[PDB]
RNA sequence: AGUGUGGAGAUCGAAGAUGAUUAGAAACCAUUGUAGUCCACACUGCAAACGAUGACACCCAUGAAUUGGGGAU
RNA sequence: GAUCUGGUUGAUUCUGCCAGUAGUCAUAUGCUUGUUUCAAGGACUUAGCCAUGCAUGCCUCAGAAUCACUGCAGCAGGAAUCUGCGCAUGGCUCAUUAAAUCAGACGUAAUCUGCCGCAAAAAUCUUGCGGCCGCAAAAUUGGAUAACUUGGCGAAACGCCAAGCUAAUACAUGAACCAACCGGGUGUUCUCCACGUGAGACGCCCAGCGAAUGAAUGACAGUAAAACCAAUGCCUUGCAGUAACACCCAGCAGUGUUGACUCAAUUCAUUCCGUGCGAAAGCCGGCUUGUUCCGGCGUCUUUUGACGAACAACUGCCCUAUCAGCUGGUGAUGGCCGUGUAGUGGACUGCCAUGGCGUUGACGGGAGCGGGGGAUUAGGGUUCGAUUCCGGAGAGGGAGCCUGAGAAAUAGCUACCACUUCUACGGAGGGCAGCAGGCGCGCAAAUUGCCCAAUGUCAAAACAAAACGAUGAGGCAGCGAAAAGAAAUAGAGUUGUUUGUCAUUUCAAUGGGGGAUAUUUAAACCCAUCCAAUAUCGAGUAACAAUUGGAGGACAAGUCUGGUGCCAGCACCCGCGGUAAUUCCAGCUCCAAAAGCGUAUAUUAAUGCUGUUGCUGUUAAAGGGUUCGUAGUUGAACUGUGGGCUGUGCAGGGCCCUUGCAGCCCGUGAAAAAGAAACAAGAAACACGGGAGUGGGUCGCAUGUCAUGCAUGCCAGGGGGCGUCCGUGAUUUUUACUGUGACUAAAGAAGCGUGACUAAAGCAGUCAUUUGACUUGAAUUAGAAAG
RNA sequence: GGAAGUCGGCAAAAUAGAUGCGUAAGUUCGCAAGAAGCAUUGGCUCUGAGGGCAAA
């Protein structure tokens, strides 16, 4: 009654629901990247899908045209900043040609692993769930924050997790407790 | 009559969120449209930021420190429109109401004495009882004894302190204007020439300082001073001017990373 | 009760109304005046607005203009001669806009020999009376003006037949005008 | 509009035929609307002619326009 | 084909009759035969009423023919 | 992501449907459920029926208190009750409803309009003193009636009488002088001039706002000179100059507006009879405390401009012809005079004339509240929209009406029909399609919860101080697998059994959860912070144990079973089952999705199986038996290569030709000043200061001086050129289309910017650490058709 | 009260003039039809409408 703001939705399932192409493809990118179910997959192909449709409609417009003129830098803008795109691809016809890895590749989850914080991308998962890692010093516990490239530098331990700045965590802590009841 | 006003039923310019209230001040009737207008609860709170809530609002307004046009208003839903000088004496605040460029209500700081200064644009003219002519102004003030040569169109600067008109702008081509309805309002420009429809609206083609070329409905356009060099009163920040929306986007996106 | 909407009427193509609507206030309306010749009675009406429309019941006096002199006095009224909407409204003395009525003419015979001196009959007034500096400004109103032989021997008789020009049901007062020119020869052959 | 017929009294019907698009199909398809006209005795038009008529207060049922020319 | 009213009624022939065949066989076959079949006037408007192929217009490769009108020898 | 697959045959290629497949803020249901955020929720059927409680009331410096009310010592609060304002807003629901409602765009010059803004206001014979007269002036007005008291009636009743006081800003009456300008009608009135458009004073009758009737204004804008006569101006004793005016005013209006007004406003004549008008004959504050103190209010009229109301209608708006004619006694289309209305109008009476609508689908019938919008979609489209914002309608069904600015009002009244409750039987009551909640209906849908803390509404009203307004609107919680976002169920090792599985040995970590110095919050609950800062619990079968359908094909997954033996069954379709079951009824494993997964019914895609894009018609379904033939659709060519010069392109076969520039009376004629020829209505010929902010470009001296004449000119003239207005003239030119622009509510959908930790969001916020910058931002779009 | 009387509505009752509106099945399209059914009606005092002849 009167509640005013949105709830949309993110993913799609497939149309075909048993391909065997598409089932071990899309097995093949969870363990390889290490995701719960499909459902991060088919978010990040309604991610890519979008950025697509409206890219393929800039280029029909002319190049002087004022909304690709606009529409055309930002999408470049976000492409770069986080990461998607490579800097020196500057044309509106590299967004048509992203991928699904590249995507992924920008998770923190990947991220964290490729940084050699993480030996495995389970590791980042759960690392990353238990408030081990902040970045730009803010907590994040969220597996599938997508970083920016100017705040690569910026990942680290969280100054509050056992593993740099901050107390002891449960099992140095939960066993010192018995040790000093046991007195 | 209806007494109440939904959130989104209001207007755009007020900048209430559609989360917070369910309702919106009502402006009650008044100098002018509720469509056209700030209530003072609106300005006193979400512009000025005076007041946290709208108690702590009609705690100011009640007082009587709010002063609209050399008078204090008490009334939140006062509608305390555009082109008014609003003064405050315990901050001496001093500003009166514009449309910037983007078409948003403005609160533009005065000068000492320019408060006195201020404009009203007459909507009709009629003779009062005892052949007295009168014309009534966008304000709704009505002139008891007006300049001769004035005419429907033509703005007089009126001395709200003295309570007397002092000049007469005549609207002809080659006056600087200011557009008060639609999304051209709140760019000041010179008409070049205006078309005259008899029965339908009329249309008033300007050209700006930098040199667009854009028209409206006369009815809208507003007469700031004889000539675009030189203004009566001073203009909201813009000058109004409205530069290209992708070099508006490339120079704030530049100013943004020269703080960092 | 009594409406003026549309709603009951049949469209223009002949079919029939479907009303989806209760009758409205704003539409409504009133019972007719049917006012007639007799003493002073009227009723107020509280119309729309607070203002208040006196419903004549009865009248017999009302200010009559002599349009040609641009004069009006007020005279009491003796009868109605005709009716453009029906004999019914002759027979029954009813008092409506546009009536014609015949009026006491006794005012505007005391107006003139006090204006021109010229006292269609030759308290009541005397020409002769007056000082002699009037009839200077006689002899300049009397080149000036010249009446119709139909009106005067109206004035004579002593009826003046008149047009009533207010509404007596929305006013409450029976004002009318002489019938002159074109418009009293209109009138009197259908009164012949 | 056209004149449609003159067969009352100080009163015409005119037609105002116009194309009506369809947006499906992108076609166009012949429409006309009528419209009872007071017209003065300045005037007197015939069938088939060409007036121009302006917006007036209700004067009848159904007259709410006046006759300003016949071509 | 059927209907109405007047004709006509040679042949053929729904219905019907008789004889065969047959387990049965007023079915195919045989001999007949009414209405029809033919005409005038008036109805009906139900076809494998077909090229199972709507009408109008343009372009369109080859050889031998065919019907009507033209031109040349 | 512009996608298909299984089923007709012994096999084959088609047509064609059935079946499969994905989505739905799309409903129900079955199985299952650890964290968090954000949420729909008795619409479908019965606009069915309902107990209870609450939902609209309101007071301060500022209308009224002698509560036998309170506290102090007359003051300050102040119940009740008059008075004033509001209750016509909100909130529900979607029954009615197709030239109705609605959307966009126009009107009201056809009207009404409380609260709110800005303004205007000279009518008025009053009062205290002696007998209408005289004196005098800060006007020292009059009756009620509430509350309250007494008596009470009545079962009760949101029921009632009678008598005594008593107020107000309730009701009524009424203010002469102080205090003007202004014109009309007059006097057998007085002073004068010659012997009447003569002049001057004075007496009286009217000359206020608004409303009624009538008369005049509310402009002209297509000619130049003389006589003549009467009157009146002047110079002096005949017409040059010259506003108008027979003074106390020597310019105190010869000039409203619109596109257009019978409008605004002014003058003149008659009129206002309760159906109008006070300086409320009002209240409160300040100081210098004032028969002229200065403010804040409050109110009656008049006025317009805002907030609204009502009416009208330019284009649009589902299915149906097994609905073809509809309307017109007794209104149907129009006219005349009226009536009624707030106003226009056949809205209505009387009288006239036959009109008005329809195959471009009238009339009738059926399903529906209309949009903004939702779902799906390559595009075109198809479909849903009771439901939060806007418009309409209703309050069991009907119909009438009072008050009020506004109601045909329903938590207002009156009546009838259906139902109904209490009663002392005399009688009196009711209207949840408000909130919360019952019964029936159903396949089907929350708690008789907290609070005015935010947003708003009303209100006599800032807050505070004996001093705290109402609010089931609304906000915040409970229930809530409609739906949506982020996400648990674990991470690593050493040894043995290139990897890899399995049995070991462990290691560290976080959450669910338990709590708090406390934070949030009106208070709570939730989230966020923390497990001491000297001092804060907890995971090893990390039992803090994941389900729902399947395993012949479509369609991912088995030579395992075991029975039944065409039975029991499965099976959306094809099919499995007749004793070695591919399909049945179980274990393991495996598959798919996963805190989610089946089933049913609708709908979108699939579907080019509705085809405008974009289908098919020889034989698959489908060209009418043939001609004629109206509406309807479609419809053949033609007014039409512009030329020259310089430079330039692998040009090409002096000429033609791309690109760039300058010329062209830009066919021919006839001379670009003129005239002529083309054109030119956005043109031309007249003609208007009341046309141009003083008649547009091109420092003392003339007027005159009883003049704030303190005013005018200071180039003379001519000539054309133009911004405005009017009249006269083209044997008069539009529309579709297309390019720009104006107009156009949010919510919703795109989109710029924005690390709310991310996201579904929101329009915020960022920085130095600061007594503030960013003169912070809140961009831009699209949104049918018609205008 | 209303056919319960009686073989049986026998007999009686009942409807009724004129004007306007309205009228079913069936049909040989002519009818059925006065189908069936509603409504008005008096007396007075008026008002309209419907004509003949003569005159430039
Ligand atoms: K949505
Ligand atoms: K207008
Ligand atoms: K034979
Ligand atoms: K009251
Ligand atoms: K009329
Ligand atoms: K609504
Ligand atoms: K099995
Ligand atoms: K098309
Ligand atoms: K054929
Ligand atoms: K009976
Ligand atoms: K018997
Ligand atoms: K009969
Ligand atoms: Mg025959
Ligand atoms: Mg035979
Ligand atoms: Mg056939
Ligand atoms: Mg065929
Ligand atoms: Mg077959
Ligand atoms: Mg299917
Ligand atoms: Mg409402
Ligand atoms: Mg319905
Ligand atoms: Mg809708
Ligand atoms: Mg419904
Ligand atoms: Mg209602
Ligand atoms: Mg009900
Ligand atoms: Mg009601
Ligand atoms: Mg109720
Ligand atoms: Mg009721
Ligand atoms: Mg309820
Ligand atoms: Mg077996
Ligand atoms: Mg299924
Ligand atoms: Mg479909
Ligand atoms: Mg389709
Ligand atoms: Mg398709
Ligand atoms: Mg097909
Ligand atoms: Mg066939
Ligand atoms: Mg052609
Ligand atoms: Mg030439
Ligand atoms: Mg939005
Ligand atoms: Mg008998
Ligand atoms: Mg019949
Ligand atoms: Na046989
Ligand atoms: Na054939
Ligand atoms: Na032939
Ligand atoms: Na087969
Ligand atoms: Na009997």
């Amino acid at each position: 009654m009167r509640n005013y703001n949105n709830f949309n939705r993110v993913w799609k399932a497939p149309r075909r629901p048993f391909e065997k192409e598409r089932l071990d493809r899309e097995m093949k990118l969870c363990g390889q990247y290490g995701l719960r179910c499909k459902r991060e997959i088919w978010r990040v192909n309604m991610t890519l899908s979008k950025m697509r449709r409206t890219a393929r409609l800039l280029l029909t417009l002319p190049e002087n045209h004022p909304r690709r003129l606009l529409e055309g830098s930002a999408i470049m803008r976000r492409c770069h900043e986080y990461g998607f795109l490579d800097e020196e691809k500057d044309k509106l016809d590299y967004v048509l040609s992203l991928t699904v890895p590249d995507i992924l590749e920008r998770r923190l989850q990947t991220i964290v692993f490729k940084a050699g914080l993480a030996k495995s991308v389970h590791h980042a998962r759960v690392l990353i769930q238990q408030r081990h890692i902040a970045v730009a010093k803010q907590i994040v516990t969220i597996p599938s924050f997508i970083v920016r490239v100017s705040s690569e530098r910026h990942i680290a331990f969280a100054d509050a997790s056992p593993f740099g700045n901050g107390r002891t965590g449960r099992v140095k802590r939960v066993r010192a407790k018995a040790a000093k009841r046991h007195a | 009559a209806k007494k109440h006003l939904k959130r989104l039923y209001a207007p755009k310019d007020w900048m209430l969120s559609k989360l917070t209230g369910v309702f919106a001040p009502r402006p009650r009737p008044g100098p002018h449209k509720l469509r056209e207008c700030l209530p003072l609860l609106v300005i006193i709170r979400n512009r000025l930021k005076y007041a946290l809530n709208a108690r702590e609002g009609e705690m100011i307004l009640r007082q009587g420190l709010v002063h609209v046009d050399n008078h204090p208003r008490r009334d939140g839903k006062y509608p305390a429109g555009f082109m008014d000088v609003v003064e405050i004496p315990k901050t001496g605040d001093r500003f009166r109401l514009m449309y910037d460029v983007k078409g948003r209500f403005a609160l533009v700081n005065l000068s000492e004495a320019e408060a006195q200064i201020k404009l009203m644009k007459v909507v009709n003219l009629y003779t009062a009882t005892g052949r007295v002519p009168v014309a009534v102004t966008h304000d709704g003030h009505r002139i008891r004894y007006p300049d001769p040569h004035t005419s429907i169109g033509d703005t007089i600067v009126y001395n709200v302190k003295e309570k007397k008109c002092v000049d007469l702008i005549k609207n002809r081509q080659g006056k600087a204007v200011i557009v008060t309805g639609g999304a051209n309002r709140g760019r000041i420009g010179e008409i070049v020439k205006v078309e005259c429809h008899p029965g339908a609206f009329n249309i008033a083609h300007l050209k700006d300082a930098s040199g667009a070329e854009f028209a409206t409905r006369a009815a809208n356009i507003f007469v700031i001073g004889k000539d675009l060099n030189n203004l009566q009163v001073t203009v909201p920040k813009q000058q109004g001017l409205r530069m290209n929306v992708i070099q508006e986007r490339e120079e704030r996106l530049i100013a943004a990373e020269a703080r960092k | 009760g009594i409406v003026r909407s549309r709603l009951h009427k049949r469209k223009i193509t002949g079919g029939k109304t479907k009303i989806h609507r209760k009758r409205m206030k704003a539409e409504l309306g009133r019972l007719p005046a049917n006012t007639r010749l007799g003493a002073r009675r009227v009723s107020p009406v509280r119309a729309r607005g607070g203002n208040f429309k006196i419903r004549a019941l009865r009248l017999d006096t009302g200010n009559f203009a002599w349009a040609s002199e641009a004069i009006a006095h007020r005279v009491r009224l003796l009868d109605v001669v005709y009716n453009a909407t029906s004999n019914e409204l002759v027979r029954t003395k009813t008092l409506v806009k546009n009536c014609i009525v015949a009026v006491d003419a006794a005012p505007f015979k005391r107006w003139y020999a006090k204006h021109y001196g010229i006292d269609l009959d030759a308290d009541k007034y005397d020409v002769n009376k007056a000082s002699p500096k009037l009839q200077r400004e006689w002899t300049r109103r009397r080149r000036n003006h010249r009446v119709e032989k139909a009106i005067a021997d109206q004035l004579r008789e002593g009826r003046v037949l008149a047009r009533i020009t207010s509404r007596p049901g929305q006013s409450g007062r029976a004002d009318g005008i002489l019938l002159e020119g074109a418009e009293l020869q209109f009138y009197l052959k259908r009164l012949e | 509009g056209v004149v449609h017929s003159t067969k009352m009294h100080r009163t015409i019907i005119i037609r105002r035929n116009y194309l009506h698009f369809i947006k499906k199909y992108q076609r166009y398809q012949k429409r006309h609307k009528s419209l009872a006209v007071h017209c003065s005795p300045a005037f007197d038009p015939k069938q088939g002619d060409e007036v121009v008529i302006g917006q007036c207060r209700p004067l009848s049922k159904t007259i709410r326009y006046n006759v300003l020319e016949v071509v």
